[PDB]
């Protein structure tokens, strides 16, 4: 028997199919880059949500079935939520490198301005703004959910809870028009490529969130929170709140200021 | 800042619910009412083939390899001008 | 007149290795001071100086192909 | 305004996690959580080590602040010293699981 | 459990010296051979 | 550090096989592709 | 029950030992590649073909040896191996995605062997610059399968080292507070936050290259508004960090290498260690542009570049007067992995001062891609990175196998290794004042001799990595049972035997608060 | 160019490069200076029975050995960074050359007055005319006047390339996209030589750059004839 | 709905030394012989992949 409160974890495949379902996706990139086949692609993006469902299952069933998570093994969650929270905001620094750059000094293509000759910029006054607020409200609601949840009550954690996915969801769906009515698109430059790869790699990390959210949802339905012990709820806020975080920087920076 | 509202004497589920629906969702209620009305199909500007647009320089691995992922017909021209 | 010029002088516009602006800036002034000039009833002998320095520090390749733009109406600078 | 639904730790904490729970409500430590305090480390107070086995791993920060940790194993028996400061350290074996 | 102790604590077995002479001239081999190989891939193509 | 003899001592014989065994195997493949260099080369 | 041990572990040690596989494996590949590039310069002609085979040889000999060698063995290695065990830890915080660390470097090193099988392979260099790696100098699935190889490399560390600095901040006994632990842990906590913010830029950069090539995005052509510099600096970012990452983990078991064979109890001025990594880790994220200084920048942004370069001789010198003390008054036993510590201490220093002295970027506009700045990166990597993992091998190799190694022929492999060095890499300094550019298959005349002997140094160098392999195999074929080591009071990790048990700290140290 | 066994610099040829020279010099003996002082201190530490293995207070000597290397920095910084803004001061060039790196040779613009323009390519080794240099020699040698001050555009139609001439203290990369500028001033007449200083393909061993220096007099008779 | 939490911790302590990705029952033995076919299959697949484009087809 062990005397300290960390979790030895059972030996687990899932390490090895998201190694292989890794290889699968950037192999598959390849091929339909290249050899024009989605082949690899789908069976690599299959076997890795088939990975990430398996493996997510079973960290529910060490703490919330097996009581592994004692405050020691949650402490230690909670600092690999935060680094990993970090390194995408320096994955996303990059990118806002990448659009100061370019949008700071205006090569003579672009007829030496910003933006670039051609290009009509959305209004940030328009859906963008609303995206803004529909956003801004989702921290709200996320935060009623958190203080509902750890005052012990179910209904209304569940129906804060609701409010912050369909938000989510509502964002998604403006982006997604947002991205078909635009008159400019990815291969429109500097200009294009900045923003669609800035702001779709915001929009994926939203469907990540929100993904996120609804699992604790599913969770909150089936009773796997405690008033007190709720680390996969936490990490879905403080989740949420990077990418909302990173929203009020985009539209600051590419939607304002950039137009 | 401090807004310009007030309680902090304790902030609990309930206040965070009264934010949620006296705050969030009304702005959110307004902006989707200015959203729904600046809208309106804008006129499609002329086309000029500028080469710093609509750059091609290895087809793209769909369709004819000529139309972006979101191409809209209305609004986005092809290297070669506007479609029928 | 008031020329006898040898190459563009120092410019303190642009100081720094990169002068890519500079060529641009200059061959921007000569096309807008032509256009005014031709415009106007005016003589393109005053534009001469822009000329002479975007001549000098722009590269032939550069300055072929926004000559071909402005000539297709795709230029994307201001003229 | 409000109701309830949500289990409890009380209620619902399994496992480790509630052995853990539990034992911290009795004031115990099976689980090694906290740092224990030293006493006087004398021969005839010596620091009492628990085990679960008849010997144990001891870490002696001789001075308060000293980077240099000395590590030795106490054994079951007679008090040993750390070879370092010479303070003592007495193994006290088993139980923890009834 | 698994096996503990001085040569069990590892993926290839060291029971036999020469069998174990063979496995690592091919791992050790197969990594050096890799490049020259690649090498003469490239040369054949074109 | 102190340490038991061998339990399956290695002999200067047996080292020697070992060495040139090793040796080999990295110098013959490579050597093999080097050698025919120029029959790679134009071909 | 082999595949679950092997396949699907969730032990550091039995991790910490396939990333050392793993990366002995990627060494000799590594070796095969440098030998196949000093083979080609070992006489004025061409050997191989045009500089796209022969760079293509350059570009994964570096890839390669940095990703897949040496920071496998370092962090994955030793690391796994060695932090649980010297904190007292019974395993890492996420022994699940440690894992996961481990199975995503084969297929990142498939998708690299991959690159250069198809078409004519990446012949771009190691920093993989456009336009030449754009999709038109390098159309292909080449250079694409080089930066997914480079993604999986690259979420590999970086779930790594949130794996490292989650187990180092909140493992550790309850007692011991960061001043209270090793050198080794300290260095390989700074390597993890150092990882964990310069791989993403990184990440970001050659997401922008893969678009340029493949989605029609103009993020570094100018035809679009795009800068090839821009890819420049967002490399770079991380680049320099990369370095850094690459040898702070090396410090760390010189550490305890230079302390342990000194017959201290502990390295002189802990503190004074501790706040020279930190402040090295600090100042690697502020010089990147020092790699940038032909490429036309500022005189002003070249003037800063230049001074915050060179300050970081000063908590590097802290390291290097340190470690001499730590030697001072010391009852020296010289045994192999001590007089690789003391090549290490010596070669560094070198070339460290060659790097200070690239530092000045008004030299550097006649050294910069030259031979100097080669010279200048194998006397610390070739020679400082690589003594560091063979002091540290020889060392611990007792530990993690229960074997001994033959001392005698390890004595043999390290002057071998040290005459090879410095024969393949000194000469080079010579080739770089006198203006042989890096990325050459052939050189103008004048420049064959230093490039005939560099060539035969190098062969020198192959004849002590085969000779390593034999004196591996010696160890396991004779098997000299480890009995007893000394001074295990101030060196916890091998205080549960050798090798030490699956599980080890089931019950953890005991640690008074006083 | 280089010479067989060549050890240090190519002579310097320009004053900047001179400056270098010094510069280097002055840097090189700090750096034999401090590794062979480290060498000495490791054969030090390692040649007595003496020891002394209790604990070592470090904050005294740590004062030492962080002031002075300090101060060497600072005396390395001084010159260096002196020599820097001096290869940036403003001098008013008597003539402006344009170079565009290609794949695989290198184009030249003077544009003054005229239109001339001309590639230049490497002389493969099978055309070398006896005495002449491997790898180095060119068919169109950039012919400048000697004594002048010149200013060096560079750029490039293609991918990255840089222009070096080591005997002048020059290596300016070559950026589609961008025009990089530079200044040459030649104290003396002759063959100055350089190799492309940026990975550019399949030929980037092979696209060297060759400076010939001349008088005015003959550099406008040149240019005419080169009409 | 109910809390059922109580049923699933008993299932999931049950002494039947089962690892965790398998103690659910036998679709998690079957989830996982898909997943793991799936992976491996692919793998198998993408190395025949690498084999046909390392070849030229002129
Ligand atoms: C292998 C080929 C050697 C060729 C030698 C020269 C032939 C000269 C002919 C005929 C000589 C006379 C006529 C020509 C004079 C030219 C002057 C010149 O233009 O001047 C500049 C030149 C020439 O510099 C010289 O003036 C040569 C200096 C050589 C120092 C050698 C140390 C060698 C140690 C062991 C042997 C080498 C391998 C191990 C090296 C280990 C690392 C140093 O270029 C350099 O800067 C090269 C060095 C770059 C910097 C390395 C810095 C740290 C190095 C060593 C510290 C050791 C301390 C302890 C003391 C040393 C302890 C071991
Ligand atoms: C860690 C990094 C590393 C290492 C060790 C080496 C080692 C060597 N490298 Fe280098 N090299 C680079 C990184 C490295 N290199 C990089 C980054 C580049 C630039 C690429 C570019 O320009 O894009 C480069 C470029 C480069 C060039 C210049 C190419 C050119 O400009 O054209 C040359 C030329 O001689 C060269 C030679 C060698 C040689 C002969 C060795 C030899 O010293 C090697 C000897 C063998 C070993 C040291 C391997 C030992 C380690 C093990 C096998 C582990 C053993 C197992 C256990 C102990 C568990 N390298
Ligand atoms: C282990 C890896 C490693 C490490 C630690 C370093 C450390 C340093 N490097 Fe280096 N470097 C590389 C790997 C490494 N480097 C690589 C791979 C490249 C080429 C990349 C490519 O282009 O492919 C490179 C390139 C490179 C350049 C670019 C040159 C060019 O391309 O033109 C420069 C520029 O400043 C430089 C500087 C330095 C400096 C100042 C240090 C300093 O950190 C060194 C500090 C140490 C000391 C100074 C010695 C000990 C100190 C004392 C004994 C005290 C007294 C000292 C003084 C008072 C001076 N390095
Ligand atoms: C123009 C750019 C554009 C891009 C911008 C994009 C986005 C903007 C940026 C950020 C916004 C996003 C999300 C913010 C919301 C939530 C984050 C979660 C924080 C939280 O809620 O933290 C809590 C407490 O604070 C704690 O952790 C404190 C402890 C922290 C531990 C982890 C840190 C360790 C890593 C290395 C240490 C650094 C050392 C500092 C000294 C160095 C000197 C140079 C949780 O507790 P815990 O871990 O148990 O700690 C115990 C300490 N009480
Ligand atoms: C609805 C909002 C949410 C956005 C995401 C949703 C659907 C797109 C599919 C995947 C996107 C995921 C990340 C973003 C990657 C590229 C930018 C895509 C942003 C986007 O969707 O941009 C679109 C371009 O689509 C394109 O090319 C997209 C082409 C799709 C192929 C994806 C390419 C895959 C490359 C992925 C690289 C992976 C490397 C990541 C590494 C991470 C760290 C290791 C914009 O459309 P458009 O017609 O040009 O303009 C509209 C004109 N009416
Ligand atoms: C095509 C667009 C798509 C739309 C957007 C997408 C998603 C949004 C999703 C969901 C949110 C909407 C409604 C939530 C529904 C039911 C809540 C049920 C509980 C309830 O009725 O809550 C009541 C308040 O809710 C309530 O008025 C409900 C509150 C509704 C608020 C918004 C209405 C705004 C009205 C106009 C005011 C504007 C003026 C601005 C003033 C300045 C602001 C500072 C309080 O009651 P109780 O007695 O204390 O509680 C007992 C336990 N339930
Ligand atoms: C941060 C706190 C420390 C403070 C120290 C200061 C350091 C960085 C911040 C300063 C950034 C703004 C400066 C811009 C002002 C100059 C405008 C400009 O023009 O700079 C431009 C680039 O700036 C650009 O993108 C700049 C893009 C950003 C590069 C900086 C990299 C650091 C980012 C990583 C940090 C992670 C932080 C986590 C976030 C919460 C272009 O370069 P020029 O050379 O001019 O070329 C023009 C030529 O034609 C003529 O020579
Ligand atoms: C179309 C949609 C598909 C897109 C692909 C990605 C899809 C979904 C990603 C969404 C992430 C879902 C994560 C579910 C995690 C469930 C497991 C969980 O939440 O586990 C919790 C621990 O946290 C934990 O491991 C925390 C686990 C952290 C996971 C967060 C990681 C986000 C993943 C991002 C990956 C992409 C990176 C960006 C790309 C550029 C369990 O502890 P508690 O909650 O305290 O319970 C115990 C109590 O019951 C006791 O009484
Ligand atoms: C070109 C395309 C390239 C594609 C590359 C894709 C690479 C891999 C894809 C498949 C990987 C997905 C599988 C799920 C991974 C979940 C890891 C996780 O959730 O790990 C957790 C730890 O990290 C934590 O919490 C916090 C950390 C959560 C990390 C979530 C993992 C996401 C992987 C993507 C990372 C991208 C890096 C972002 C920056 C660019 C739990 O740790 P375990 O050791 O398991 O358990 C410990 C037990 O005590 C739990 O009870
Ligand atoms: C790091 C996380 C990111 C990982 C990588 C992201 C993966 C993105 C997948 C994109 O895949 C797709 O690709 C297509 C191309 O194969 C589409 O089909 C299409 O393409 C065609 C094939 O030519 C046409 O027949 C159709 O009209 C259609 O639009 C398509 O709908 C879409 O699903
Ligand atoms: C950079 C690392 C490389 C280091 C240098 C390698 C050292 C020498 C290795 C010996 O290798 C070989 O020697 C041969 C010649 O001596 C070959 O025989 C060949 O040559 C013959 C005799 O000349 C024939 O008998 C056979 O057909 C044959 O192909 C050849 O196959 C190869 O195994
Ligand atoms: C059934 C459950 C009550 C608690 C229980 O499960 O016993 C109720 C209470 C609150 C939840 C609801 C919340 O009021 C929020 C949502 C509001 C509705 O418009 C749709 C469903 C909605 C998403 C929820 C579904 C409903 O079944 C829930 C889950
Ligand atoms: C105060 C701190 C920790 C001391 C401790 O708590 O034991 C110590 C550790 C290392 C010390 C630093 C290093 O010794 C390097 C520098 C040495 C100079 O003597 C003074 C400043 C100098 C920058 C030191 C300042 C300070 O005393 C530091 C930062
Ligand atoms: Cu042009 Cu190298
Ligand atoms: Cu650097
Ligand atoms: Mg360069
Ligand atoms: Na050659
Ligand atoms: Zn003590």
């Amino acid at each position: 028997h062990q005397t300290h409160a960390y979790h030895m974890v059972n030996p687990s495949p899932w390490p090895l199919t998201g190694a292989l379902s890794a290889l699968l996706m950037t192999s598959g990139l390849t091929m339909w880059f290249h050899f024009n086949s989605m082949t690899l692609l789908m069976i690599g993006l299959t076997t890795n949500m088939l990975t990430m469902y398996q493996w997510w299952r079973d960290v529910i069933r060490e703490s919330t079935f097996q009581g592994h998570h004692t405050p020691a093994v949650q402490k230690g969650l909670r600092y690999g939520m935060i680094l990993f929270i970090i390194s995408e905001v320096l994955f996303f620094t990059g990118f806002f490198w990448a659009f100061y750059h370019s949008s700071l000094a205006p090569t003579p293509e672009l007829g030496g301005c910003w933006p670039p000759t051609g290009i009509h910029p959305l209004n940030p006054l328009e859906v963008p703004l609303l995206n803004t607020s529909v956003l801004l409200a989702s921290g709200v609601s996320i935060t009623w959910a958190h203080h509902s949840l750890m005052e012990g009550d179910r209904k209304h954690m569940l129906q804060a809870l609701f409010i912050t996915i369909t938000l989510g969801v509502y964002f998604t769906l403006l982006q997604a028009s947002e991205y078909y009515e635009a008159p400019f698109t990815i291969s429109d430059g500097v200009y294009g490529s900045t923003f669609f790869v800035a702001t779709g790699f915001h929009g994926l990390h939203v469907i990540i969130g929100s993904t996120f959210l609804i699992v604790c949802f599913f969770r909150q339905l089936k009773f796997h929170f405690t008033s007190n012990h709720h680390f996969g709820f936490e990490a879905a806020a403080w989740y949420w709140h990077f990418v909302d975080v990173v929203w009020l920087f985009l539209y600051v920076s590419i939607y304002w200021w950039g137009s | 800042a401090s807004a310009a509202k007030g309680d902090h004497g304790g902030t609990g589920a309930r206040t965070w619910r009264f934010l949620t629906f006296g705050l969030a969702l009304p702005s959110v209620a307004l902006c989707t009412l200015n959203s729904w009305l600046h809208s309106g199909h804008r006129e499609r500007p002329a086309f000029i083939p500028y080469h710093h647009l609509r750059i091609r320089t290895k087809p793209f691995s769909w369709g004819d390899g000529n139309h972006t992922f979101f191409h809209n017909p209305r609004v986005n021209p092809l290297p070669t001008g506007y479609e029928k | 007149k008031i020329k006898n010029y040898q190459t563009a002088p120092f410019d303190s516009r642009f100081p720094n290795q990169n002068q890519t602006r500079n060529c641009w800036q200059n061959y921007l002034d000569f096309h807008r001071c032509e256009k005014a000039m031709t415009a106007k009833g005016g003589d393109v002998s005053v534009c001469e100086w822009y000329r002479r320095v975007y001549k000098s520090l722009c590269p032939i390749s550069w300055v072929s192909t926004w000559d071909d733009r402005r000539a297709e109406g795709t230029f994307p600078g201001k003229i | 305004a409000s109701g309830g639904g949500v289990p409890t730790d009380e209620e619902q904490a399994t496992g480790l996690e509630r052995e853990v729970m539990l034992a911290a409500r009795k004031g115990q430590d099976p689980y090694n959580i906290l740092a224990p305090k030293a006493t006087s480390g004398t021969k005839e107070d010596p620091n009492l080590v628990p085990s679960i086995t008849n010997k144990r791993i001891v870490g002696c920060i001789c001075e308060e602040d000293n980077s240099t940790v000395i590590w030795f194993w106490l054994h079951k028996g007679e008090a040993q010293r750390c070879p370092s400061c010479g303070t003592h350290y007495k193994l006290v074996p088993h139980q923890l699981a009834h | 459990h698994y096996e503990e102790g001085p040569g069990k604590n590892i993926p290839f077995s060291v029971e036999n010296k020469w069998r174990l002479l063979a496995m690592m001239t091919l791992f050790f081999g197969s990594g050096f051979a890799a490049p020259f190989f690649i090498v003469r891939h490239q040369l054949l193509k074109k | 550090i102190t340490a038991k003899p061998a339990k399956t001592p290695t002999s200067p014989k047996e080292q020697a096989i070992g060495l040139s065994v090793t040796f080999l195997s990295f110098l013959l493949p490579a050597g093999w592709v080097l050698y025919h260099l120029d029959n790679y080369k134009k071909s | 029950m082999f595949i679950n041990r092997w396949l699907f572990s969730t032990n550091h040690k039995d991790i910490g030992t396939l990333y050392l596989l793993f990366g002995a494996w990627a060494g000799m590949v590594g070796t095969a590649l440098s030998l196949l590039i000093r083979a080609e310069l070992g006489q004025p002609g061409t050997l191989l073909g045009d500089d796209q085979i022969y760079n293509v040889v350059v570009t994964a000999h570096a890839f390669v040896m940095i990703f897949f060698m040496v920071m496998p063995i370092m962090i994955g290695g030793f690391g796994n191996w060695l932090v649980p065990l010297m904190i007292g830890a019974p395993d890492m915080a996420f022994p699940r995605m440690n894992n996961m660390s481990f199975w995503l470097l084969p297929p990142s090193f498939l998708l690299l062997l991959a690159s250069s099988m198809v078409e004519a392979g990446a012949g771009t260099g190691w920093t993989v610059y456009p336009p030449l790696a754009g999709n038109l100098a390098h159309a292909g699935a080449s250079v694409d399968l080089t930066i997914f190889s480079l993604h999986l490399a690259g979420v590999s560390s970086i779930l790594g080292a949130i794996n490292f600095i989650t187990t180092i901040i909140n493992m550790k006994p309850p007692a011991m507070s960061q001043y209270q632990t090793p050198l080794f842990v300290w260095s390989v906590m700074i390597t993890a936050v150092l990882l964990l913010l310069s791989l993403p830029v990184l990440a970001a950069g050659i997401t922008m290259l893969l678009t340029d090539r493949n989605l029609n995005t103009t993020f570094f052509d100018p035809a679009g508004g795009g800068d090839p510099i821009l890819y420049q600096h967002l490399f770079w970012f991380f680049g320099h960090p990369e370095v850094y990452i690459l040898i702070l983990p090396g410090f760390g078991m010189i550490s305890h290498i230079v302390t342990y064979y000194s017959g201290k109890k502990e390295p002189f001025g802990y503190m004074g260690m501790v706040w020279a990594m930190m402040s090295i880790g600090f100042l690697g994220f502020i010089v990147w542009a020092h790699h940038m200084f032909t490429v036309g920048m500022d005189v002003d942004t070249r003037a800063y570049f230049t001074s915050a370069t060179m300050i970081i001789a000063i908590p590097t010198g802290v390291k290097v007067f340190s470690w001499l003390a730590t030697l001072h008054g010391g009852n020296i036993k010289w045994s192999p992995a001590m007089m690789w510590a003391l090549g290490f201490i010596f070669l560094f220093t070198v070339g460290g001062l060659t790097g200070i002295v690239l530092a000045n970027s008004s030299l550097d506009i006649v050294l910069h891609d030259t031979y100097y700045v080669v010279a200048h990166f194998h006397y610390v990597l070739s020679m400082g990175a690589v003594f560091a993992i063979m002091g540290g091998f020889v060392h611990w190799f007792p530990l993690f196998s229960g074997y001994t190694l033959n001392d005698t022929w390890a004595k043999i492999h390290f002057a071998i290794m040290f005459v090879g060095v410095n024969m393949t890499f000194f000469p080079q300094h010579f080739l770089g004042l006198s203006g042989m550019p890096r990325r050459y298959s052939d050189y103008p005349d004048a420049y064959t001799m230093w490039n005939t002997i560099s060539s035969m140094g190098s062969f020198i160098s192959l004849t002590a990595v085969m000779l390593m392999v034999f004196i591996i195999w010696e160890a396991f074929a004779s098997k000299r049972e480890v009995l007893t080591v000394d001074l295990t009071t101030t060196n916890l990790e091998w205080l549960n035997g050798c090798p030490p048990p699956y599980h080890t700290f089931e019950e953890p140290t005991y640690v008074n608060l006083k | 160019m280089a010479y067989p066994m060549q050890l240090g610099f190519q002579d310097a040829t320009s004053p900047i490069m001179e400056e270098l020279l010094h510069f280097h010099d002055h840097t090189l003996m700090i750096v034999f200076l401090i590794s062979s002082l480290v060498l000495y201190i490791i054969s030090l530490m390692l040649t007595t029975k003496l020891t002394h293995t209790s604990t070592m207070d470090a904050q005294e000597v740590e004062t030492i050995w962080t002031i002075l290397p300090a101060i060497i920095l600072i005396l390395i910084a001084l010159p260096s960074l002196r020599i820097l803004y001096m290869m940036d001061e403003i001098n008013n060039p008597s003539l402006t050359v344009k170079t565009m790196g290609h794949q695989w040779y290198w184009s030249y613009e003077y544009t003054d007055y005229e239109d001339l323009s001309f590639d230049s390519y490497m002389i493969p080794t099978s055309e070398l005319k006896p005495g002449e240099l491997r790898l180095l020699e060119v068919d169109n040698r950039v012919v400048l006047p000697m004594e002048m001050t010149i200013r060096m555009l560079v750029s490039s139609e293609d991918v990255l390339h840089s222009w070096a001439v080591p005997s002048l203290g020059l290596k300016t990369d070559a950026i589609p996209g961008r025009l990089n500028q530079t200044t040459l001033m030649s104290s003396r007449p002759g063959l100055y030589y350089g190799q492309c200083s940026e990975i550019c393909g399949s030929n980037h061993s092979f696209m060297p750059i060759v400076l010939e220096l001349v008088p005015l007099k003959y550099f406008e008779k040149w240019s005419a004839s080169m009409l | 709905f109910e809390n059922r939490v109580a049923e699933k911790q008993k299932l999931f302590q049950e002494d039947n030394g089962l690892p965790v990705h398998l103690k659910g029952g036998a679709t998690d033995n079957i989830l996982y012989r898909v997943t793991m076919t799936l992976c491996l299959g692919g793998t198998l697949y993408s190395l025949y992949c690498l084999g046909w484009a390392s070849f030229p087809h002129k």
